[PDB]
C-alpha cells in the first residue's frame, strides 16, 4: 500500500 | 507580547500587539501584524506574511512564502475585521494561502489540528476545514467550503464555493468538485462523480469490519438502491441505530445544501 | 526618483533611477528595479520584486511574493530591453506573476486597469489583458494572449499561445483553451468548447434585453445555422448596423488567428 | 566557505559551513544553509531558499520563491539527512520547489543539466530528472518519478508516484500520467493515453529519417500490433540491433514497474 | 446569483 | 513551427 496525496488515491 | 523563551530573528519583523507563544520560532524576512497570536512552540521558517485578526495554535510549522490571516479575494469584501483560527500541529507548506473571512460568510475561516497542507494549497474566505486532513499541490478550496476531518484532496482540485468534502473522503487529482461529498466516499473528475468508498482509508483508522460493511451499504442505499434521497434518509438513520459510524450520513445531510454528487 | 509623499520601507531596496508617485507605499523586502516607474498611491505590500522596464499606473495593490517584469519564460529570450505596462486599480495578489515581452512577440507585455489577478495567476511574455477582468486562481496565459474587457477565466485553466479570450467571456475551470473564443461567450473543458451566451454577465453590465436578444442570435449564427464562418461574418456585420454590441464580434473576427472554439 | 570572487548581498544569510563557488551570485533576502554548496557562476536572484544538504551545479540561475533542498511532503520523513543535486545550467523560475529524498526511496532527489522549471514546477521526494528537460508551470511531480532527457512535461500535469517519462516524450498540459511513458511519445489527458511520437522533437533533435521511421515502426509494435509486451520486446531488441536509437525503450522496458499508458 | 471565479461560473 | 510548454504541443 502506498498513499499519492497528489495522485489522490491508495496504490498498489 | 513576545514570551521570553521565543525566537524572533533580527530581520523579522514583529508588530507591537503580536502575542507570541514560548519557544515559538519566528524565521528570518517573516512579517508578523499587530493582531496576531502564535502559540507555543510554532515555527515559521522564513519569508511568512501572517497578518489580520489570526490566531495560530501550538507546534505548527509554516514554511517560507506562506500567506496567512491575508486579506481574502472575494469583490464584496471591503477591509472589515473578520478572522482566521488555525489549530495544532499543522504543517503548513511553502506559497500555501489561509484568507480571513467575510461578513457575509460569517466572519471567520478556519483550520483544525493535524493537518498537512501541501505546496500552494488554497483555503479562501469563510472555509473550514477538520482536523487530519490533507491538501495536496495546488489544492484550491473556493469560498464558504467546508474540509471535515481525515478528508485527503488530491492535486490540482478546486472545490466549489459552499460545498462540503465529508470526513475521510478521498478526492482524485485534477477534479473539480461542484456539490456536496458524503463521507467515507471517493470521488473524481470534473466534475466529480463517486466511485465508491475508501476502504483502505477506514481500514487505516481503526474501522471495523462491521462498520465498513455498513458503510458500503449506506452507499449502496445512495448511489444504488434508486430510491429518492429523502426515502434513503429513514433507512440510513435507521442502520445508524445498529452502527454508530453511519450517523455520519445523516449529519452530513443535515448540513448539504449543493446537492450530493452523482 | 522618489517622491517625498512615498513610503519606501528601511528594509525594501529601491535602486536609483526608479520612478515612485506621490503616496506610493514599498513595503518591507520589496526590491524595485532602477528602470520601473510606480504610480500615484499604488501599495507594494511586502516580499514583491519589480523589475525590467516597467510602468505600473495608480492605486494599485500588489500583494506578498509576486513578481512583476521579471524575465520571460520564452526559450528564444535573450535579455533584451523589453517592456511591461500595467494600469490602474488592480488588485495583484500573492505569487502573481507578469513577465517582460519578447522582441518576436512585439518587446510588451500589457495590463490594464481594474482587473483581479488571484493568487498565482500568470501572465506570460507579450499577453494583453484589457480591464475589469478575473484571472482567478491558477489561471494561466501562456505567450501572445490576449484577454478581453470584463473576461473572466477559471481556476486553473490554460489559454494557450496566441489565443484570443473575447470581451464578457467566461471560461470554467480546470479548462484548456486551444482556439479563439468570441465575445460574450461561456466556454469550459479540455480543450474548451462553447457552452452559450454570458447572459447574468451582460445583465449586470448595464446590456439592454434587445442586445442580449442580438447576441444570443448572433451566437445562434455562428454555432447553430451550420453557415461556414464566412458566410456568417457579412450576417453578424448586417445584424450589428441595428446593434450596435454585435459589432464586437466583427472586431473579434478581424483579430483571430487560431480559429473559434467549437 | 565563500570563494573571494562570489558576491553575497549584504540582506543575504548565508550560514557558515556553505560553500560558494567562484562568481556566484547570491542576491537579497536569500538564505543559504551550511550544508549547502553553490557552484561557480550559479546567480540566486533574491528571496531564494536553499538548504539540506544539497549540491547546485555551475551557471544555474534560481529566481524569487523558489525552495530548494527544503523538507519534503513526505508523511513518513522524519528529518533523516536526505540529499539533493542539482546539475549545470539550470534555469528554476520562481516559485519551484525541489525537495530532499527519503530514506525510503534512496536518500536523494536529482536534476541534471539544461533544464527549465518554470513557475511553480514541483520536484518531489526521490525524484531524478535528466537533462535538456521542460517542466512547464505548475508541472508537478510525485515523489520517486524519473524523468528522462529532453522530455517536456505540459502546465498543470500532475506524474503520479514512481511513474518513468520516457526520454523526447511530450506530455500534454493539463493531465495526469498514473503510468510508464515510453520514450519519444506523446501523451495527453488524465488519465494520459499515447497519441504517436514526438517526430517534431525528434527532426529538431538530429534524428535521421530512418531513426525516426525505426522508432515509429517500434510504436506501432507496441500499440498497434495487438502483441502482448513480452512478444514486442524481444522484437523491437531486433530492431534496436539495426537501428540503435531503438534500445531506447527496451532500456525503458528494464526500469518500468507500473506498467505502459495505453 | 452568486459569482465563483475559480469555478468559472454563476451560481445559484 | 511554435513550442508551447504550458499547452505541452508544438504548434503551426
Amino acid at each position: 500500500w502506498m498513499l499519492d496525496p497528489i495522485a489522490g488515491k491508495w496504490s498498489r | 507580547m513576545i514570551d521570553k523563551s521565543a525566537f524572533v530573528h533580527p530581520t523579522a519583523i514583529v508588530e507591537e500587539g503580536a502575542s507570541i507563544g514560548a519557544n515559538a520560532h519566528i524565521g528570518p524576512f517573516c512579517i508578523v501584524g499587530p493582531h496576531v497570536e502564535i502559540g507555543e512552540g510554532t515555527v515559521l521558517k522564513s519569508h511568512v506574511v501572517v497578518n489580520g485578526h489570526t490566531k495560530i495554535g501550538r507546534d505548527n510549522e509554516i514554511y517560507q512564502f506562506a500567506s496567512i490571516g491575508e486579506v481574502n479575494q472575494d469583490l464584496k469584501y471591503a477591509g472589515e475585521p473578520t478572522r482566521v483560527e488555525i489549530g495544532d500541529r499543522n504543517r503548513i507548506r511553502e506559497s500555501v494561502t489561509i484568507h480571513r473571512g467575510t461578513v457575509q460568510g460569517g466572519g471567520l475561516t478556519k483550520v483544525g489540528s493535524d493537518n498537512l497542507l501541501m505546496i500552494n494549497a488554497h483555503i479562501a474566505h469563510d472555509c473550514t476545514v477538520g482536523n487530519r486532513c490533507i491538501l495536496a499541490n495546488n489544492a484550491t478550496l473556493a469560498g464558504h467550503v467546508s474540509v471535515d476531518d481525515f478528508a485527503i484532496i488530491g492535486g490540482m482540485t478546486a472545490v466549489h464555493q459552499f460545498c462540503i468534502i465529508g470526513a475521510h473522503v478521498m478526492v482524485g487529482g485534477c477534479s473539480g468538485v461542484a456539490q456536496d461529498v458524503p463521507p467515507y466516499v471517493i470521488a473524481q473528475g470534473n466534475h466529480a462523480t463517486p466511485f465508491g468508498v475508501n476502504i483502505e482509508g477506514l481500514k487505516r483508522r481503526g474501522f471495523s469490519r462491521e462498520a465498513i460493511t455498513a458503510i458500503r451499504n449506506a452507499y449502496k442505499l445512495i448511489y444504488r438502491s434508486g430510491k429518492t434521497l429523502d426515502e434513503v434518509k429513514p433507512e440510513i438513520a435507521e442502520l445508524a441505530e445498529t452502527y454508530p459510524e453511519v450517523k455520519a450520513f445523516t449529519d452530513f445531510f443535515a448540513r448539504s445544501t449543493r446537492g450530493l454528487i452523482r
